[PDB]
């Protein structure tokens, strides 16, 4: 199962079902199997998604997990996006 | 019950004052302090008499010769130090320990010196020559209290390792052992016993011929520093320590009552000494008091 | 009489040698339970590098991150308890990144950019500048765990 | 030796992971599940290189390395309809606004 996301600006994002469900607020905008978000860019939501897949690969894992790099010029938004979506 | 009374208050040290010691003739009191000196005072009035230097740290202990000529300083510069207590004048810097000396004392004789270490050895060295004899390496926790017995043949340590040992002066060998760490011991006056402190706020006495506790003397608090203790026989017999509560106290040595408490200093009291001839205590107390308090009684 | 401190080293005094591996890219503070419960800071370890140490059987250990006190984990988990060596064996002792939160992650790159005093200086709401200054603190993940091992019995 | 992989054509990003050792056309066997088109109406592109359907992702470049769950490595798409070949086209994602003051 994979869910689309859709930002702001209209880019499609196709992601695992299970790795979109890390975030509280997608689930819930799921209950089509896609989301419109109104204000989250392309350029955030992609970032998001590494999350996910990020998040769904090292947890649990027992091995050495690398940092979520995190760019200077991103931070701002992808803090309000990740307070928005609780995750 | 004894009366002691506060009689003198020493205040030439600048910070902790860590040891204070009669002179065996009974004239003088040495002090050494984390101040880097040792002072000279009158046993009987107080009086200063002289400062002693040239340690690079603080001292942790000092101690007389037995005709009262000598002096033998431990220091955290890794060293000490024998005096001329007349002049002041070093005599000799014994080096050999890695690490902080704690404690040191000559023997009988006063032809030998121990000393004691954080590096957890005990030392024996030449005071003639100042030569290292023997390094003694059993303990495996800081030294913290080394004292000949009457005739100079043994050697009683105490460490952080929660251990007495007890060595043979000639050969350094271990001859006995006797859980907290262990913060003092002395041999008594006599020769029969050992009293030893333990950070869990006790003293013990010691048959240490028969590897057999005596006594138990408790109601002070000791569970941080060093406190070092003593026996008090010119008058009646009593054990004498300091405390964590800033208290000197006073137990009867046989019944192991508390017979006083001697309020007055404002630290941690460190050192005690007992005069040889007359009933005078001597204490020393830490950085929020640094002075030295002599008291006196009737028996 | 008192309670104590669930969370303190237990005063076993028997040996137990480990190895601190540092397999995170951040320099490392192991930090030490005392017998009362109280941090003790020990020295640094970093990235990439690791250490044979000298410890004791019920110990208790704690890493963070040495300039901004961020949690790390330790086998997979908040605390490290040394056990007894079988075999001549040194135990191991593996810090890690945890999987940190979006948010969290985005905090702590925020934190690195824009001085405390300059926080509210962004436009974003309120309830993030609270958590902006909300530090990270080794004391939050002890009041933690001693909850969590409470509702366990 | 995982690889993680956005595959991207137009304003469509698919997030998928595949192996070193996975060849490029059972990459487009996954991309088939997802969008609904076989193999043969897909191209699949590192850059602007056309990548060969038998090479495996590893002999393309594609390592554990260079395409991470933080930061996958991009494999462009384009789709053949018959006798017509849609070219290669990404549209590039929106982009930050200016670093502000205090960062």
């Amino acid at each position: 199962m994979y869910v689309k996301l859709i930002s702001s600006d209209g880019h499609e994002f196709i992601v695992k079902r299970e790795h979109a469900l890390t975030s509280g607020t997608i689930k819930a905008m799921l209950s089509t199997n896609e989301v419109n978000f109104r204000e989250i860019p392309s350029h955030v939501l992609s970032k998001v998604c590494m999350y996910f897949t990020y998040k769904v690969r090292y947890t649990n894992s027992s091995t050495e997990i690398p940092e979520f790099p995190i760019a200077p010029e991103i931070a701002l938004e992808l803090l309000m996006a990740a307070n928005f979506l609780d995750c | 019950s004894p009366n002691y009374a506060l009689k003198f208050t020493l205040a030439g040290h600048t910070k902790a004052v860590s040891s204070v010691k009669f002179s065996p003739n009974g004239e003088w009191l040495a002090s050494s302090s984390a101040d880097k000196l040792i002072k000279i005072w009158g046993a009987y009035d107080g009086k200063f008499e002289k400062t002693i230097s040239g340690h690079k740290l603080g001292i942790s202990d000092v101690a007389w010769s037995s005709d009262s000529n000598l002096l033998v300083s431990a220091s955290d510069d890794k060293t000490l130090k024998i005096w001329d207590v007349s002049s002041g004048k070093c005599l000799k810097t014994l080096k050999g320990h890695s690490n902080y000396v704690f404690c040191c004392n000559f023997n009988p004789q006063s032809n030998l010196i121990v000393s004691g270490s954080f590096d957890e050895s005990v030392r024996i060295w030449d005071v003639k020559t100042g030569k290292c004899l023997k390094t003694l390496p059993a303990h495996s926790d800081p030294v913290s209290a080394v004292h000949f017995n009457r005739d100079g043949s043994l050697i009683v340590s105490s460490s952080y390792d929660g251990l007495c040992r007890i060595w043979d002066t000639a050969s350094g060998q271990c001859l006995k052992t006797l859980n907290p760490p262990v913060s003092f011991v002395k041999f008594s006056p006599n020769g029969k016993y050992i009293l030893a402190a333990t950070l869990d706020n006790t003293l013990k006495l010691w048959d240490y011929s028969k590897g057999k506790c005596l006594k138990t003397y408790t109601g002070h608090k000791n569970e941080k520093y060093c406190i070092f203790a003593n026996f008090s026989v010119t008058g009646g017999k009593w054990i004498v320590s300091g405390s964590e509560d800033n208290l000197v106290y006073i137990w009867n040595l046989q019944t192991k009552e508390i017979v006083q408490k001697l309020q007055g200093h404002t630290d941690v009291v460190i050192s005690t000494a007992c005069h040889p001839t007359e009933n005078i205590i001597a204490s020393a107390a830490l950085e929020n008091d640094k002075t030295i308090k002599l008291w006196k009684s009737d028996c | 009489g008192r309670p104590r401190p669930v969370l303190r080293s237990v005063n076993s005094r028997e040996p137990s040698q480990v190895i601190f591996c540092n397999r995170s890219p951040r320099v490392v503070l192991p930090v030490w339970l005392n017998f009362d419960g109280e941090p003790q800071p020990y020295p640094t370890l970093p990235p990439g590098t690791g250490r044979r140490i000298h410890s004791y059987r019920g110990h208790l250990w704690l890493f963070r991150d040495a300039g901004t006190h961020d949690g790390l984990l330790v086998n997979q988990t908040e605390l490290f308890v040394p056990s007894l060596n079988v075999d001549g064996q040194p135990i191991f002792a593996n810090i890690t990144l945890p999987v940190y939160t979006l948010k969290e992650r985005c905090l702590q790159v925020v934190r690195s950019l824009v001085k405390p005093e300059n926080y509210r200086r962004l436009d974003i709401v309120r309830s993030l500048y609270e958590d902006l200054e909300d530090h990270p603190n080794v004391q939050k993940d002890l009041e933690r765990l001693t909850q969590e091992r409470i509702a366990h019995q | 030796m995982d690889v993680f992989l956005m595959i991207r054509r137009h304003k469509t990003t698919i997030f998928t992971d595949a192996k070193e050792s996975s060849t490029v056309f059972e990459l487009k066997r996954i991309v088939e599940g997802i969008l609904k088109r076989p193999p043969d109406e897909q191209r699949l592109y590192k850059d602007d290189q056309l990548l060969d359907d038998g090479k495996t992702l590893g002999e393309c470049g594609f390592t554990s390395q260079t395409a991470r769950p933080q930061a996958p490595a991009t494999v462009g798409l384009a789709f053949r309809a018959d006798d017509t070949f849609e070219a290669l086209c990404i549209e590039p994602f929106s982009s930050p606004p200016e670093l502000p003051d205090v960062m």
